[PDB]
């Protein structure tokens, strides 16, 4: 059908995302208008597609960006303007960006092809029904009452709602049902401005309703059909697991973090300083935890990570924490009572309290009982090694002061 | 790096390269043996 | 089930002792406070048998009957057959 | 709403603590855990006043951790939905009012004000008041806030308050 | 531990209180030999046992 | 046998042939053809005095 979303099999446009034009049947071939892949570095050099193609083998595609004729321009290429779409090689391109494109049905993919929301934000009825749900009966015969959702279905839900002192259930179709919620209750969003958000309702306008966030001390108004009932808490669980909750980040190589909260776009990373500086999740790189690092603290006791300490000192006072993450003079501490920083704060090393190379060579054992066998170490201790003997099928401990190196 | 093997046939040495094919030079053969070691080696004779 | 009348048997159990044994055994080694003179001795095992000679095992068996209910001994209380 | 309950909690006792003031170590411990506990089922939990007993210690096999299961009397402060209650404004700015009540903090938005109060940036303590100026809700007062919300936060509940209702505000 | 894996009356690992395992077959650093009370260790066999 | 695999610390996983745990002799000797298809094959005899 025309603007619809559709894949590519084969070719160098392969797994881009693609929107209907015209389908021509009798021809076997439909129009996609998708992201142009261009290479600049080709047109600098003036090389031919014929040439490109033959030498295709080693050579890497060019990435999707927006058409540019001004870059062609400067680049020395020829651009050819006709009517509202512009002819270059061959091909017509859209003053927007989009390239236009005819190709063969059978490459074409019509089945299981679904777009990204990062796909359609750069090309650029439905309903939301769940079990334990509370919805009105906007219009009917029966209006103004208040049912649960027991059922859910497509285009008609046919829910078998609960009224008040109604212990029978009704039928309702999807248009017929609403999505309602009483005053002084909790409230998520799937999908809005601000989605995977949960708050409370201070009203319940006709169409805005009005909730407060967790996050930040601001308004929210989302559609009601938008909004959804769930006493369960906001999970917000990150997407594509780039980080995870308590990591070490590097914002900068003098400063590192902790991840103490996760959230749509935002990320409030915990650096040694303590204090909270937002970032984004591409800025923001993952640093590896020093499982085994050491410190220094007042009692001048050797601390470990995950030792129980007492902040009886410091930027936080009669505080209690295991260790997660380990600085020079710094330390983060984690805990589950604490609402403040996601249970998770950093206080200072020193305010804490307490609360090879003969590997592989063979030797000769020149003293002991063992004296003339050889062998090859196997492992070799500061003080003693492991010397496997040739002869005897068998590994023995012998003191390194027993052992010379045979020398070729 | 010369990998001097012996063929099984003709018994005879020659060099063979990582990636190289294996057969004789000498006669064809695709059967191959290391040569025995340098490394020293020792036994106590019990 | 009034611990006035207690019908179980008034000995302990080859299954009680060696549970009581283990278990002491097992606090001694976690380091919960001796209960008898600990002369020359180091083994968790053999200290919670010294115990158990002594009749000073602070622990106390609740054996449940069939019928659900259940009878409490101290376990000193218990005649100490092996 | 301020409460006073007798709660059950079962603690385990290292078996290092065996000593002769074991029942003290195990109403010490009960203390420092439940005291000050934020609940979803008996909302915060304010103090605890005595230990009803002490359960028989059970031995769990293969650890020698004792778990003791403990009932005592203990204050608590669970709000609701839709109550009247006092509360101290801890800071005023233009987004809307902050206030305490015991553990809980509580907050007032531009709908649960009247119509008749009004943001004053221009004043230097952010207030609300009407043309008339009758009423001035300052940071520290007493005001009377119908809770409307809560929500559970990191086993903390946090509400939110309102005061549309007639004369809920400073007295 | 000071024994090791190596020396056959020894030991194999030190479990501390964390319940982290301390692998004495690859030499770690003296450092994490340390014990303390809480910790365990992986002793080898040794005559006695049941 | 070191022997490694192109992969799609880098580029190559490791896929060599150990001696079998708790063994221990001499290689007796080396044998290198190619099977049916061409691919190099080792054949490796290994003797223990018992
Ligand atoms: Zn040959």
């Amino acid at each position: 059908k025309p603007k619809s979303w559709v894949r590519l099999k084969r070719g160098i446009y392969k797994d881009d995302i693609a929107q209907v034009d015209y389908v021509e049947p009798s021809q076997n071939t439909i129009s996609l208008k998708m992201i142009p892949r261009i290479d600049y570095d080709r047109i600098k050099a003036r090389m031919s597609l014929k040439d490109w193609f033959a030498k295709r083998k080693k050579f890497k595609r060019p990435p999707q960006r927006l058409f540019d004729a001004e870059k062609i321009r400067s680049l020395g290429g020829d651009v050819a303007s006709d009517g509202d779409f512009l002819i270059f090689e061959g091909n017509r391109y859209s003053r927007k960006g989009f390239l236009f494109k005819s190709f063969a049905m059978s490459a074409v993919i019509t089945e299981g092809v679904k777009p990204t929301l990062s796909e359609l934000e750069k090309f650029e009825r439905e309903h939301n029904f769940q079990p334990g749900d509370n919805v009105e009966v906007c219009e009917g015969e029966l209006i103004n009452l208040q049912g649960k959702i027991l059922s859910v279905d497509g285009n008609k839900i046919t829910i078998m709602p609960k009224h008040e002192d109604l212990k029978d259930m009704l039928e309702f179709p999807a248009q017929e049902l609403r999505k309602y919620f009483k005053m002084g209750d909790h409230v998520k969003v799937i999908a809005g401005r601000f989605e995977g958000d949960t708050g409370l309702i201070v009203r319940v306008e006709e169409n805005f309703v009005i909730l407060f966030s967790d996050l930040t001390m601001h308004e929210l108004k989302v559609l009601p059909r938008d909004l959804q009932l769930c006493s369960e808490t906001a999970s917000g669980v990150d997407v594509g697991g780039q980080h995870e909750w308590g990591e070490l980040v590097q914002l900068d190589p003098q400063t590192v973090g902790v991840i103490v909260r996760l959230e749509r776009e935002t990320f409030q990373v915990l650096n040694m300083y303590g204090k909270v500086v937002t970032v984004r999740h591409q800025a923001v790189t993952r640093k590896k935890d020093n499982r085994f690092a050491v410190a220094l603290d007042s009692e001048q006791n050797n601390i470990h990570v995950k030792d129980i300490v007492k902040v009886i000192d410091g930027p936080h006072s009669g505080r209690e924490g295991e260790i997660r993450h380990l600085f020079r003079s710094f330390a983060f501490l984690h805990c589950k009572k604490l609402v403040e920083n996601g249970g998770m704060f950093v206080c200072k090393t020193r305010h804490l309290v307490l609360a090879n190379e003969l590997i592989g060579q063979t030797v000769r054992i020149s003293q002991g009982p063992y004296k003339g066998y050889i062998g090859v170490v196997k492992d070799a201790t500061e003080s003693t090694a492991r010397v496997e003997l040739h002869s005897t099928c068998q590994t023995i401990s012998v003191d390194r002061q027993r052992l010379t190196t045979v020398g070729s | 790096q010369p990998m001097i093997y012996i063929c099984g046939e003709c018994h005879t040495e020659n060099e063979i390269k990582s990636r190289d094919p294996i057969r004789c030079r000498e006669c064809g053969y695709r059967i191959m043996y290391k040569k025995r070691t340098k490394r020293l080696v020792v036994f106590d004779a019990r | 089930q009034a611990n006035q009348k207690r019908i179980t048997t008034p000995y302990m159990t080859k299954y009680e002792r060696a549970r009581v044994l283990g278990t002491r055994a097992l606090q001694i080694a976690m380091c919960a406070p001796v209960m008898v003179e600990l002369e020359g001795e180091t083994d968790p095992l053999l200290i919670a048998m010294k115990e158990l000679k002594a009749r000073k095992i602070p622990i106390i068996i609740r054996r449940y009957l069939p019928d659900g209910s259940y009878e409490d001994w101290g376990v000193d209380e218990l005649i100490i057959s092996d | 709403m301020f409460y006073h309950i007798s709660l059950e909690h079962e603690i385990l006792l290292h078996p290092r603590y065996f000593g002769p003031n074991l029942l003290n170590t195990v109403k010490q411990k009960l203390f420092t855990e439940v005291e000050g506990t934020c609940t979803g089922k008996y909302g915060f939990v304010i103090a605890v006043t005595t230990i009803d007993n002490i359960g028989a210690g059970v031995i769990q096999p293969g650890r020698g951790f004792v778990l003791y299961p403990v009932k005592y009397k203990a204050i608590v402060f669970r709000p609701f939905k839709g109550e009247v209650v006092d509360a101290v404004v801890t800071q005023v700015n233009k987004v809307g009012l902050f206030t305490e009540i015991g553990p809980m903090s509580c907050f007032i938005s531009r709908h649960s004000i009247p119509s008749e109060m009004e943001f004053d940036p221009n004043s230097n303590p952010p207030c609300y008041k009407t043309m008339d100026e009758d009423i001035v809700i300052q940071q520290d007062d007493e005001i009377r806030l119908k809770i409307v919300g809560t929500r559970v936060d990191k086993n903390d509940i946090f509400a939110i308050g309102s005061l549309m209702d007639d004369y809920l505000g400073l007295v | 531990v000071r024994r090791g894996n190596s020396q056959y009356p020894g030991a194999k690992y030190i479990i501390r209180d964390n319940g982290d395992r301390i692998d004495l077959r690859f030499h770690p650093k003296p450092s994490d030999l340390h014990l303390q009370t809480g910790y365990k260790v992986e002793r080898h066999m040794c005559d006695g046992d049941i | 046998i070191g022997k490694t695999v192109t992969l799609p610390r880098y580029t190559k996983r490791d896929c060599s042939t150990f001696l079998r745990t708790s063994e221990t002799g001499i290689v007796d000797q080396v044998m290198v053809t190619l099977n049916q298809e061409g691919y190099k094959f080792c054949k490796i005899r290994v003797r223990s005095v018992r």
